RNA sequence: GGAAGGGCACCACCAGGAGUGGAGCCUGCGGCUUAAUUUGACGGGGAAACUCACCAGGUCCAGACACAAUAAGG
RNA sequence: GGUUUCAAGCCGAUGGAAGUUUGAGGCAAUAACAGGUCUGUGAUGCCCUUAGACGUUCUGGGCCGCACGCGCGCUACACUGACGGAGCCAGCGAGUCUAACCUUGGCCGAGAGGUCUUGGUAAUCUUGUGAAACUCCGUCGUGCUGGGGAUAGAGCAUUGUAAUUAUUGCUCUUCAACGAGGAAUUCCUAGUAAGCGCAAGUCAUCAGCUUGCGUUGAUUACGUCCCUGCCCUUUGUACACACCGC
C-alpha cells in the first residue's frame, strides 16, 4: 500500500489515453480505488511510468 | 510555464468582449492546433473551469468562480506566495477565509471573494482591491493591523495573528489603562475622520507575547462598516463605540469610568 | 481491600461471592449468564499460572473477551489485553477488581493539535 | 418451507451424506423440491438464491438420490430457465458416475421438449463420458 | 430488513410490510392507501 | 442590445411577532488524526451484535469437462 | 351599487353555513429526460479464466476520536419568575397466535422498579389515555439568587448475549460558562404565529429525529414592486465581426 500511498504525485494515464490521479490503496494487497475521465471497461490498463536518465558509453579504434 | 501562460492568455481573452465564443479562446492562445485548445477547454468543462452558453446560432464559453485562481496562484507564483492550499476557519459573507501555507512553510490567510460572466468576478476584484487599499492607509497611518501580502485580483493573502476574541477573554491586571486605550484609539479614529460603527466584542483581537515585559498589541477588522465623520448618522456612531466598550466593562470587566469620556462634540476639535 | 476485605481473603473466593460483594452492574451482568468458552478460557489461564516461575511474574495469556468481570480468581496474572489491534500486557491488581477488562487496553492513538 | 437457504444447504449435506438413495430421494423430492419451486415460484423475478444453489450441488453426491429425486419430476411439474442454468452448473460441476448421467439424459431426451431441458441435455453432453448404448439411442 | 426483493432504501419499517419507497409507490394500487387530498 | 413598463411572492420589502448567529450542550457537513474514524450530497443514515458497507488478525471453499499416470492386498 | 368598449369581467356592500375561483391537491395530449436498472436475451467485444476472495466465517476495535470552521435544534440568563402544595382539561393514534403487545387493579420498594393477576385482536380494555402549558394558595425576595444545569463522584434498578468511550431509568452530592446577545441570517396574516405537551414511525433502550393531534392563544398588514429576485413582454440593435495606436 505505501507503494500506492508514496506515489501518489506521478500521473495516472489509462492505456486508452484516459487521465486520472489515486485516491488511495483501496486493498492491503495494493489494490487501489481511483478516478478517471470515463467509464472505462475491465479490459484496459491503468498505468504509469517512470524514466532513468540514460548516459552515452565510450568507444575504442579498431585495427581490423 | 506554456500552459499557465496560454491561461493568462485566455484569461486576458476576457477583457476584451462579453461572454468569450469558441473560435476566440482557439485564437486569443493561438496555439497549434485543435488538440491543444480543444482538449484544454474540455480540463476546464470537466473541472467546471468553463461551461457552455450555446445562444442560437451562437457558440460561447461562460467562466465560473471555478477557473480563476489558479492563474491568482500563478500570480502569487509570481509573487513568492501561497504553495499548499486548504483549511477552513470562517466562511464570511463576501469572502471565505482559508488557511493556507507557502513554499517557506509559514501559515498564512487567504480570502476568496465571491460577491456570472464579468460581474461577479469583477466585484470580487473591486471589494479585494479596495479592502487592499484601506489596510494599506491602515498600516501608513500606523495602526495595528494585519499586515498585506497580496491581493491577487480578487483574492487577498494575508498573515496569521496568534489572537483570540474578547468574549472569551475574563480581565486582564491592567483594566483601566486597557479603557483609556479603547478610548484613545476611537480618539485616534475621529482624529483620522472615520468611526468604526461595528466596534464590538468579536472585532478587537489581542495578541498576547509575555506577562512581565507586557509588549502587545491589538487587530481591529471592521472593514465594511467604517464611515466618515461628514456624514449623517456618526454622532451616536463614535457614542456607540464609546458605550460599547463602557457596557462592556461594566458588564465584564466591572470598570467604571472616573474620567469623563469624549463626545463627538469633544472631538470635532481633532482633525 | 475490594469492601475492606484482606486481599488473600478476596483472591480464594468463588465468582458467586465476589458477584456477592460487587455493585449492581457486576450483580446484573453475572445474574443473567455466561458463556462456556471463557470457562476453558480460565482452565487455560490457570494452567499458564501453573507454567510461572517462583518470585516471578506468569505467563502471560492473551485476550480478547474485553467485557469480562475481572473476578480475584486471576489477581497476579500478566494478560496481554487485545485492543482491536494489538496485545498490551498488564500485570493484573488487587486494585483492578470489579473492572471490564476493556478499561485496561487503550483501542487508538490520541490526537495531537496543538 | 419456512427454513433458511444456509439451514437448507446443511440440511441438504446432512440428509444426502448419511441418507441412502432412495431416502435422499424422498428428501429432496419432498422437502428441497417443494422449497425449491416455492422460493422460485413465489418471487418476482423468479430467481434463486446462491446457498440453495450450493444445496443442489451437494446432493448429488449420490446420484441415483439426485436424479431420482431432483430433476426427475421437477421437469414434469414446469422447469424455467434459471432453474435450468442453476442445476445445470450444479450438474456440471459435480463429478457424476456414468450410470446415473446417462439414465438422466434417457429421462431428459424422452420430456417434453422446453429450453431448461435443453440446457440439461446440453450439460450432459459436456460430459463425454462412456455411455451404454441405449442411452446412444435415445440421442 | 427487506424480505421481499432486498430493497432496504427507505422501508414503509412500520407494520412489517417492509417495501422500500420506491416499490410501495408501485405496490400503492394493490393495497388501496390512494390519492384522495 | 446593459431601453422602459407591469405582475406578485413574507424561499421579497414595509407594520410587526417568534427568532438564529451571543452562552452551554444535542445533532448533520467540512478539516485534522488514525490501523479504521466505511461511504454519499437528510440519504428512513436513529443508535454496543446484526444492519456494515471499514480496520487488526485467524480461517474455510474454490477448478468444470477433457486428458497422462495412479486400483478394491488399497 | 361603483368600475369595464358600460361586453365577456373586476371591486365595495347586503342576505347567506360557506361570496378571493369556499380552499387545496391528483388526471391527461403534445413537446425534454443516456434521467436509474433487467440480478434479460443474443458462437455478442474483452482482462483474466480460481489460489482472487468476489463467496464464507469468527473474534476484537471502528463508523462517535478532537486547536478549528459551516448549520439546525434543546436549555437558560428569572419576581408576567423558580419552589411547595392543591384543582385536574383534550384529541389523533396504537395494541398481543400459534406470542409475551397495550395493560387496569392489589401488595413491596424513597424511587427506579418488582410481585400477583385481570381486561382488551379493540367506538367495548388500556381510555374519560384525569398530558403539558393553565387556575388558586403559600415559600422565595432580585442577590450568577431559592434562575440555570453543563460538568463530575457515589451507589441502586431496567432492556439487551455483551452497556467499557458510561444504552437507559432512580437517589444524594459536585453547581461551570451564561446579566437579552455582533457582523449577518430565517419564517410568518386567525386559531395562523408563538408557547405547550401528547400520540404514531424510526423503537431491543433512550430524542435534542420526523409526523399528526389537541390545550392556551398575541402584535400587525390586507399595501408595494422600493431591496431581493423570478419571469412576462416592447423594441433602439448585432460594428453581421470596421479602423487603430499595441
Amino acid at each position: 500500500p505505501e507503494d500506492v500511498e508514496w506515489f501518489k504525485s506521478i500521473p495516472l494515464f489509462t492505456k486508452s489515453g484516459r487521465s486520472g490521479f489515486i485516491k488511495e490503496s483501496l486493498g492491503t494487497h495494493g489494490y487501489f480505488k481511483a478516478t478517471f475521465d470515463g467509464k472505462l471497461s475491465a479490459q484496459d490498463v491503468v498505468a504509469m511510468s517512470l524514466y532513468k536518465r540514460m548516459w552515452p558509453m565510450p568507444s575504442l579504434p579498431w585495427n581490423g | 510555464t506554456d500552459d499557465f501562460r496560454v491561461l493568462q492568455a485566455v484569461e486576458q481573452g476576457s477583457r476584451s468582449h462579453e461572454v468569450v465564443p469558441t473560435p476566440l479562446i482557439h485564437q486569443i492562445s493561438g496555439m497549434r492546433s485543435q488538440s491543444g485548445t480543444n482538449r484544454a477547454i474540455s480540463d476546464l468543462a470537466k473541472l467546471s473551469l468553463i461551461s457552455k452558453m450555446r445562444n442560437v446560432k451562437y457558440d460561447g464559453y461562460r467562466l465560473t468562480y471555478n477557473g480563476i485562481d489558479y492563474l491568482a496562484l500563478k500570480t502569487m507564483l509570481n509573487r513568492d506566495t501561497v504553495y499548499s492550499v486548504g483549511n477552513t476557519i470562517g466562511v464570511g459573507k463576501e469572502s471565505d477565509i482559508y488557511k493556507v501555507s507557502d513554499k517557506n512553510g509559514n501559515p498564512r490567510v487567504m480570502k476568496i471573494h465571491r460577491l456570472q460572466g464579468a460581474n461577479w468576478m469583477h466585484l470580487s476584484r473591486l471589494a479585494a482591491n479596495k479592502e487592499y487599499q484601506f489596510m494599506s492607509m491602515l498600516y501608513s497611518k500606523g495602526f495595528k493591523v494585519p499586515e498585506p501580502f497580496d491581493n491577487s485580483r480578487h483574492i487577498v493573502v494575508m498573515e496569521l495573528i496568534e489572537g483570540y476574541p474578547m468574549r472569551r477573554l475574563r480581565k486582564h491586571k491592567n483594566i483601566p489603562k486597557l479603557y483609556s486605550d479603547l478610548m484613545c484609539f476611537i480618539v485616534d479614529l475621529a482624529n483620522s475622520g472615520l468611526i468604526h460603527c461595528d466596534f464590538n466584542e468579536f472585532n478587537i483581537m489581542i495578541k498576547d507575547k509575555l506577562e512581565d515585559e507586557n509588549d502587545c498589541g491589538f487587530v481591529v477588522i471592521d472593514f465594511p462598516q467604517c464611515i466618515s465623520i461628514q456624514h449623517q448618522d456618526a454622532d451616536y456612531y463614535f457614542q456607540r463605540d464609546v458605550d460599547c466598550i463602557r457596557r462592556f466593562f461594566k458588564k465584564k470587566l466591572k470598570y467604571e469610568p472616573k474620567p469623563d469620556s469624549s463626545m463627538l462634540d469633544t472631538e470635532g476639535f481633532g482633525d | 481491600s475490594y469492601r475492606g476485605v484482606d486481599l488473600e481473603k478476596l483472591l480464594e473466593m468463588s465468582t458467586e461471592d465476589f458477584v456477592k460483594l460487587a455493585p449492581a452492574r457486576v450483580r446484573r451482568r453475572f445474574a443473567r449468564g455466561m458463556t462456556s468458552k471463557p470457562a476453558g478460557f480460565m482452565k487455560k489461564l490457570r494452567a499458564a499460572k501453573l507454567a510461572a516461575p517462583e518470585n516471578e511474574k506468569p505467563a502471560p495469556v492473551r485476550t480478547h473477551m474485553r467485557n469480562m468481570i475481572i473476578v480475584p480468581e486471576m489477581i497476579g496474572s500478566v494478560v496481554g489485553i487485545y485492543n482491536g489491534k494489538a496485545f498490551n500486557q498488564v500485570e493484573i491488581r488487587p486494585e483492578m477488581l470489579g473492572h471490564y477488562l476493556g478499561e485496561f487496553s487503550i483501542t487508538y492513538t490520541p490526537v495531537r493539535h496543538g | 418451507e419456512e427454513w433458511s437457504p444456509h439451514v437448507v444447504y446443511e440440511a441438504t449435506k446432512l440428509f444426502v451424506s448419511n441418507l441412502t438413495a432412495k431416502e435422499s430421494q424422498k428428501f429432496i423430492n419432498l422437502i428441497l423440491l417443494e422449497r425449491f419451486r416455492d422460493n422460485i415460484e413465489t418471487s418476482e423475478d423468479h430467481s434463486l438464491n446462491y446457498h440453495i444453489y450450493r444445496a443442489v450441488k451437494k446432493s448429488l453426491y449420490k446420484p441415483s438420490a439426485f436424479f431420482k429425486g431432483f430433476l426427475f419430476p421437477l421437469v414434469e411439474t414446469g422447469c424455467n430457465v434459471r432453474e435450468a442454468t442453476i442445476a445445470g452448473s450444479v450438474l456440471a460441476k459435480v463429478s457424476v458416475p456414468a450410470l446415473h448421467s446417462s439414465a438422466a439424459l434417457s429421462y431428459l431426451l424422452r420430456l417434453p421438449f422446453s429450453p431448461p431441458t435443453t440446457v440439461f441435455i446440453k450439460i450432459l453432453l459436456d460430459k463425454k463420458y462412456a455411455l451404454p448404448y441405449q442411452t446412444v439411442d435415445d440421442c | 430488513q427487506c424480505r421481499v426483493c432486498s430493497s432496504h432504501t427507505g422501508l414503509i419499517r412500520k407494520y412489517g410490510l417492509n417495501i422500500c419507497r420506491q416499490c410501495f409507490r408501485e405496490k400503492a394500487n394493490d393495497i388501496g392507501f390512494n390519492k384522495f387530498r
